[PDB]
C-alpha cells in the first residue's frame, strides 16, 4: 500500500482520490492519503472552497516514484511533486502515519469499482495524451482543450486524444462513401484498431481515461472523446465479440459510477439513444442498456 | 448557412453555385401482384442540377438499371445523387467548379458532404425555400428525354431559353419558379395557359414558348391566378 503525503492544507479544499471526495478545512492537520492500492493508476483532484472554477488534478502510479502534494501560494494551487530521496520520503511518510495525520484510502474489499473503471488505463498512455515529459505524473483540469477542439489555443497544454471525425478522408475510403459512412467498421478496425491504437486494450484505455477526465473535471473535450469512441464502435456492423462484451462491462461501470446529479450534462442524448436503440450494436450492450433504462429513463 | 428569403439575392452574384434537387432520382409506380400483394416498378429518373445565374441545367438521367439488385433504394438514391454531382464537379475545369452547392432537401447534406471531401472549399448548404424543382418532369421535352433513355446519360439544357438576352437572372429565376410552381399545383391548367396560343411556338432547341415581353407579363399573371385559384379550391376560400 502506497502513500501521497501533503506539505499541509493552507486553503480549504475538497480533495478527490479516485471516486472518493472529502473536505479539508483551511489550515487543518492534514498531511495526506495512505493505503492507496498498488497496481492501478490513480487520480488526486482538487476543488477549492473559495473558487469552484478551480478544479484540477494529477494522474499518477505510485510504482513510478514517490509523489507529494505541496501548496504553492504564488500559483495558487496544490502541486504534485517527486521526492528523489527515498530514505527521506519513507521517513516523512512514517512520521505522518505515526501522528495519524493521514486519511486512509477507504476501499471496501468487495468493491472492484476502481479496477473496472481503469482496467485498460496505463500511465504510459496517459503521458502521451498529456505531454509534460519532465514529470512522471500528469496534470489535467476543467479547461484544457483537446487537439480536435483546437483545430475547430496553447499546444503544450492540450489533451492529445486520437482525433475521430466521421466526415473525414481518414474515415471514408474513396469509392466506399456510402458504405463507410453508414457502417464504420473499416474506420474502427483497420484505421483505428490496426493502424493507430494497435489493439483494443489501448482503445479502451483512452475511452476510459476520457470518461474519467469528463467526470472528475467537467472537461468538455474529454466528454466529446468518450462519446465519439462509443459511437464509433456502435456504428460498426463488424466488431469482435470480445470487444462488444468488454465494452458493455466498461460502460456499465461508467454509468453506475456517474453522479446522478450530473447525468443531464455527462450523457449525450443523441449518442446514447442512437447507440442503444438504432445502431448495429443496439442489442449487444445488455448490461449497459439495463442500467441506463433503470437509472436514467428520462434521457431516453 | 442555409439559403432563405433574407439572402436570396446571393443566387445571382458572380460566385458559381449549383442547386441540386434529388426528388426525381428514384421514381416508381406502385401496383398489385397476382397474389394481391403490392410491388413497385422503377421508372427512369433524373438529377436536377441547376446554375441559377446562367440557366445551365446538367440533367443526369438515372436509368432503372442502376437499381437492379440493390436494397434500400430511397437511401441509395441520395448517395447516387451525391456520387453523380461529385463526378460532375470533377469533370468541370477548375474555373467552372462551383463555390457552393445548395441542396433542396436536407437529407442530401451528409451524402453530398461525404462525396465532396476532396473539395473542402466547396460549401454544401441547405435551403429554407420551398422550391418547385420536382415539377421539372412536367416540362415535356425534359420528361421525354428521361423516359426514352436506355442507359445512363447526361443531357444539357438551358432552363431559361434565351431569356437572359432581355432580363436579369433574378427575373429569370422568378419566372422559372413561378412556372414550375404552377405546373406543380395544376399541371393541366398550366400547360393549357402556356399553349392556349398555338401561334407562339417553342423553338426546336427551347423548352418554353417564344413569348414577347408583353406576352410573358400576361402569362405570368395567368400563372399567378392559377396558383391562387388552386389555393382557393384546396382550402375552400
Ligand atoms: C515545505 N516543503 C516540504 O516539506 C517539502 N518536503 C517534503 C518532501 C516529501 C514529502 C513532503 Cl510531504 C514534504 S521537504 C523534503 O522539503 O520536507
Ligand atoms: C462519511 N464521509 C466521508 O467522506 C466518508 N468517505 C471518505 C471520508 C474521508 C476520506 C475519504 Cl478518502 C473518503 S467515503 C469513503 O464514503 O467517501
Ligand atoms: C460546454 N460546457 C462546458 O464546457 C463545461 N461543462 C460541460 C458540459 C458537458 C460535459 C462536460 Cl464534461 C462539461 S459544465 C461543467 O459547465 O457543465
Ligand atoms: C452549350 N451547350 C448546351 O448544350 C447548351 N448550353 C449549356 C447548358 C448546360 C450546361 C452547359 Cl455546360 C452548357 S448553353 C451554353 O447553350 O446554355
Amino acid at each position: 500500500m502506497n502513500t501521497v503525503p501533503f506539505t499541509s492544507a493552507p486553503i480549504e479544499v475538497t480533495i478527490g482520490i479516485d471516486q472518493y471526495s472529502f473536505n479539508v478545512k483551511e489550515n487543518q492537520p492534514f498531511h495526506g492519503i495512505k493505503d492507496i492500492p498498488i497496481g492501478h493508476v490513480h487520480v488526486i483532484h482538487f476543488q477549492h472552497a473559495d473558487n469552484s472554477s478551480m478544479r484540477y488534478g494529477y494522474w499518477f502510479d505510485c510504482r513510478m516514484g514517490n509523489f507529494y502534494i505541496q501548496y504553492d501560494p504564488k500559483d495558487g494551487l496544490y502541486k504534485m511533486m517527486e521526492e528523489r530521496d527515498g530514505a527521506k520520503f519513507e521517513n516523512i511518510v512514517h512520521n505522518f502515519k505515526e501522528r495519524q495525520m493521514m486519511v486512509s484510502y477507504p476501499k471496501i474489499d468487495e468493491d472492484d469499482t476502481w479496477y473496472n473503471l481503469t482496467e485498460f488505463v496505463q500511465m504510459d498512455k496517459i503521458r502521451k495524451i498529456v505531454r509534460k515529459d519532465e514529470n512522471q505524473f500528469s496534470y489535467v483540469d476543467s479547461s484544457m482543450t483537446t487537439v480536435q477542439e483546437n483545430e475547430l489555443s496553447d499546444p503544450a497544454h492540450s489533451l492529445n486524444y486520437t482525433v475521430i471525425n466521421f466526415k473525414s478522408r481518414e474515415a471514408i475510403r474513396p469509392g466506399h462513401e456510402m458504405e463507410d459512412f453508414l457502417d464504420k467498421s473499416y474506420y474502427l478496425n483497420t484505421v483505428m484498431l490496426q493502424g493507430i491504437f494497435k489493439n483494443s486494450s489501448n482503445y479502451f484505455g483512452e475511452l476510459q481515461f476520457a470518461f474519467l477526465n469528463a467526470m472528475f473535471f467537467g472537461n468538455y473535450g474529454s466528454s466529446l472523446q468518450w462519446h465519439a469512441m462509443i459511437e464509433l464502435i456502435c456504428s460498426s456492423a463488424t466488431v469482435p465479440k470480445h470487444m462488444l462484451d468488454k465494452l458493455d462491462e466498461i460502460l456499465y461501470y461508467q454509468i453506475k459510477t456517474l453522479p446522478e446529479q450530473y447525468s443531464d450534462i455527462l450523457l449525450n442524448e443523441r449518442v446514447w439513444n442512437i447507440c442503444l436503440y438504432s445502431s448495429f450494436q443496439k442489442n449487444s450492450l445488455h448490461n449497459t442498456e439495463k442500467i441506463m433504462e433503470n437509472k436514467y429513463p428520462e434521457l431516453l | 448557412g442555409a439559403m432563405n428569403s433574407s439572402n436570396y439575392a446571393e443566387l445571382f452574384n458572380n460566385d458559381i453555385k449549383l442547386f441540386v434537387d434529388d426528388t426525381n432520382v428514384y421514381r416508381v409506380t406502385v401496383h398489385k401482384t397476382f397474389e394481391g400483394n403490392v410491388a413497385t416498378k422503377a421508372i427512369n429518373g433524373c438529377i436536377f442540377t441547376l446554375n441559377p445565374k446562367t440557366g445551365h441545367l446538367f440533367l443526369k438521367i438515372i436509368h432503372t438499371s442502376v437499381w437492379a439488385g440493390q436494397k434500400r433504394l430511397s437511401q441509395l438514391a441520395k448517395w447516387k445523387t451525391a456520387e453523380e454531382v461529385s463526378a460532375l464537379v470533377r469533370s468541370l475545369p477548375k474555373e467552372e467548379q462551383p463555390k457552393q452547392i445548395i441542396v433542396t432537401r436536407k437529407a442530401m447534406l451528409d451524402p453530398l458532404e461525404v462525396h465532396m471531401l476532396d473539395f473542402p472549399n466547396i460549401a454544401i448548404r441547405p435551403t429554407e425555400l420551398r422550391l418547385p424543382f420536382s415539377a421539372a418532369m412536367s416540362i415535356d421535352k425534359l420528361s421525354d428525354v428521361v423516359m426514352k433513355a436506355t442507359e445512363p446519360q447526361m443531357v444539357l439544357f438551358n432552363i431559361y431559353d434565351d431569356w437572359l438576352d432581355r432580363i436579369s437572372s433574378y427575373t429569370a429565376f422568378s419566372r422559372l419558379t413561378l412556372l414550375l410552381r404552377a405546373l406543380k399545383t395544376n399541371e393541366e391548367s398550366a400547360k393549357m395557359i402556356l399553349l392556349s396560343d398555338p401561334t407562339i411556338t417553342i423553338k426546336s432547341y427551347h423548352l418554353w414558348p417564344s413569348f414577347t415581353d408583353e406576352q410573358w407579363i400576361t402569362i405570368e399573371s395567368q400563372m399567378r391566378d392559377l396558383i391562387l385559384t388552386e389555393y382557393g379550391r384546396k382550402y375552400n376560400v
